[PDB]
């Protein structure tokens, strides 16, 4: 197959630089070109530059021109987007694509503006916020007596960063009723997180109920037992 | 003696694209001037190797290949091009050396009521590998019941035809395709330019 | 740039939707090329040349050409086709990708689920308190999140994710937590979250 891997999402200061790889795969490497496009959050696709791989021949777009670099490697079949003293607007996905390089029948090399194949997509989050742990509250059982099918448990992951992090209940034995809502930006700038997860109110005397959150960016797992209030 | 480049280019009839048509050019000598010069074509575009030093260049084998197809299915005619022509019809190898020439064919391959003595091949059960042609008439397999030779539901002829109109737009207008692949395996050079 | 149209068109299933990209001196007979961008992945290449079609894509899909402006065609509407699509060509500047448009199909109104918290007693331990309010499984999504403290509009520190997120159920789902001092908790007796989706309104109050 043809396939594009890029690097791992990365969380950057603000003015530092960025660097993202594209791997190439499935295809002859010096025969084909990269092209870069940006999407910010719920924003149109914006082609930065192209990389010719055989070439090492560049061209940028002006509105991005004065930060971006693009560079390749023959050997690993790798191509790199560098960008440099990023803005807060800069926070965005960025991909990397494939386009055929022709010959006109002079001699010069031209770009066929078909992209083939996309990378994964690279995310950059351009933060004023330094990385925080995550706080574990257990969102007790709320027996309202409300009906003896349905009981809320949950805990609250709050004030975190950066994303992402990861929460499962009773090591993965609890995926039923289960939901992990989407995080929240605050005006802190950290992140906060909830997980609830539906059991009967028969269970909740009967088994245990512990929250796993696990949080690689800081390096911490918090396991948090549900007990009822 | 002279390479027949230009019969290639100006045969009366072209090949089908069910089945493209080859000719082996060997042991001859070719101005690839004739080429650059003509305005007729719409398509010249060049893969592994500059246009410009092919007269210097020799080449043990050069293989023309002929067919028709629709002007826009002319990009699927490319290396690395994903579409039903490039996968199953006609394929090209990702390392290609060999340029890429498309005219206009309207005034001969269209008639009001339309040609359909050209075909593409509309269903095949694996993509086509390289330089290889199929013609095979098995109606395809799209159901789990055999066809056992029947159209019928999920069931489907592999062939189907163009309808070329003159009144049809340009994208399905006939375009009329020659693909020069230049062969340099470790053998002698039996293709030159003069030059 | 290039115009596509509208941000976002709607379409019922089983019929046939057009999207529209025109623009004057980028196409200038040059190619246009058609993409789909399925929620949270990366495009993936429909049309290419507006009549050719990549592999992998199903005869759904079509395009056409005219001058100007060309279009994207789904003659049968499926939910898998749910995705927003781009089109793109070339111009005097470089490769000029459209804006968007984002089809929508109609499906299930569905019904919002609201689970209110107080805040945790180590929370209040901590001397920070908070007060979250959970809505899952509601179709459509648009939702207007409303915290009440003893009858009393509260705006004071409501943070809730106002972005809806489609959960797998293809049901959208959010979040909303109001932050509030330990001695407020106490000194109001009741609190409570109303949501208004369509018409309807659903509270749910939790006390000290
Ligand atoms: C095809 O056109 C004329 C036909 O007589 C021929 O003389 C010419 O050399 C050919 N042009 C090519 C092969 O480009």
């Amino acid at each position: 197959q043809v396939q594009l891997v890029q690097s791992g999402a990365e969380v950057k200061k603000p003015g530092a630089s960025v660097k993202v790889s594209c791997k190439a795969s499935g295809y002859t490497f010096t025969r084909y070109a990269m092209h870069w496009v940006r999407q910010a959050p719920g924003q149109s696709l914006e082609c930065m530059g192209w990389i010719n791989a055989g070439n090492g021949n560049t061209k940028y777009s002006k509105n991005f021109q004065g930060r971006v670099t693009i560079t390749r490697d023959t050997s690993a079949n790798t191509v790199y987007m560098e960008l440099s003293s990023l803005r807060s607007e800069d926070t965005a996905v960025y991909y990397c694509a494939r386009d055929l390089y022709y010959y006109d029948s002079s001699g010069y090399q031209h770009i066929n503006y078909q992209l083939d194949y996309w990378g994964q997509g690279t995310l950059v989050t351009v933060s004023s916020a330094s990385t925080k742990g995550p706080s574990v509250f257990p969102l007790a059982p709320s027996s309202k007596s409300t009906s003896g099918g349905t009981a809320a448990l949950g805990c609250l992951v709050k004030d975190y960063f950066p994303e992402p992090v990861t929460v499962s209940w009773n090591s993965g034995a609890l995926t039923s009723g289960v939901h992990t809502f989407p995080a929240v930006l605050q005006s802190s700038g950290l992140y906060s997180l909830s997980s609830v997860v539906t059991v009967p109110s028969s269970s909740l005397g009967t088994q245990t109920y512990i929250c796993n959150v696990n949080h690689k960016p800081s390096n911490t797992k918090v396991d948090k037992r549900v007990e009822p209030k | 003696n002279l390479c027949p480049f230009g019969e290639v280019f100006n045969a009366t009839r072209f090949a089908s694209v069910y089945a493209w048509n080859r000719k082996r050019i060997s042991n001859c000598v070719a101005d690839y001037s004739v080429l650059y010069n003509s305005a007729s074509f719409s398509t010249f575009k060049c893969y592994g190797v500059s246009p410009t030093k092919l007269n210097d260049l020799c080449f043990t084998n050069v293989y023309a290949d002929s067919f028709v197809i629709r002007g826009d299915e002319v990009r699927q005619i490319a290396p690395g091009q994903t579409g039903k022509i490039a996968d199953y019809n006609y394929k090209l190898p990702d390392d290609f050396t060999g340029c890429v020439i498309a005219w206009n064919s309207n005034n001969l391959d269209s008639k009001v009521g339309g040609n359909y003595n050209y075909l593409y091949r509309l269903f095949r059960k694996s993509n086509l590998k390289p330089f290889e042609r199929d013609i095979s008439t098995e109606i395809y397999q799209a159901g789990s019941t055999p066809c056992n030779g029947v159209e019928g539901f999920n069931c489907y002829f592999p062939l189907q035809s163009y309808g070329f109109q003159p009144t049809n737009g340009v994208g399905y207008q006939p375009y009329r395709v020659v693909v020069l692949s230049f062969e340099l395996l470790h053998a002698p050079a039996t293709v030159c330019g003069p030059k | 740039v290039m115009t596509q149209s509208p941000g976002t068109l709607s379409l019922s299933p089983g019929e046939r939707a057009t999207l529209s990209c025109r623009a004057s001196q980028s196409v200038s007979s040059n190619y246009l090329a058609w993409y789909q961008q399925k929620a949270g992945q990366a495009p993936r290449l429909l049309i290419y040349g507006a009549s050719s079609r990549a592999t992998d894509i199903p005869d759904r899909f079509s395009g056409s050409g005219s001058g100007t402006d060309f279009t994207l065609t789904i003659s049968r509407l499926e939910p898998e086709d749910f995705a927003m699509y781009y089109c793109q060509q070339y111009g005097g500047s470089p490769r000029t990708f459209g804006q968007g448009t984002k089809l929508e199909i109609k499906r299930t109104v569905a019904a919002p689920s609201v689970f209110i918290f107080p805040p945790s007693d180590e929370q209040l331990k901590s001397g920070t308190a908070s007060v979250v309010c959970l809505l899952n499984n509601f179709y459509p999504r648009e939702a207007k999140v409303q915290w009440k403290v003893d009858n009393a509009l509260q705006s004071g520190n409501s943070q809730e994710s106002v972005t809806e997120q489609d959960s797998k159920d293809s049901t959208y789902s959010l979040s909303s937590t109001l932050t509030l001092s330990k001695a407020d908790y106490e000194k109001h007796k009741v609190y409570a979250c109303e949501v208004t989706h369509q018409g309807l309104s659903s509270p749910v109050t939790k006390s000290f």
